[PDB]
């Protein structure tokens, strides 16, 4: 699953976590098997 | 206040909309202990002290 986000919200992308992006538009299952991988993209995605 | 002389505000006889606090992106931490911040609207207290 590929998407861009504000660096503050990386914390919410986990099984059982909460807040607007996890509540609305990207929800993980509580029994998730997987990896969450993220990096700063201020050099690419900012203008 | 200064941490040597912190101020305590009693909160009582009122309705507490805790999601207005928890959703505020300005807060660098919101660590809760004997309660989870999502549950606070379902739950209530004799007093709260800030």
């Amino acid at each position: 699953d590929s998407f861009v986000i504000r660096g503050d919200e990386v914390r919410q992308i986990a099984p059982g976590q909460t807040g607007k992006i996890a509540d609305y538009n990207y929800k993980l299952p509580d029994d998730f098997t997987g990896c969450v991988i993220a990096w700063n993209s201020n050099n690419l995605d900012s203008k | 206040a200064s941490v040597y002389a912190w101020n305590r505000k009693r909160i009582s006889n009122c309705v507490a909309d805790y999601s207005v606090l928890y959703n505020s992106a300005s807060f660098s931490t919101f660590k809760c202990y004997g309660v989870s911040p999502t549950k606070l609207n379902d739950l209530c207290f004799t007093n709260v002290y800030a």
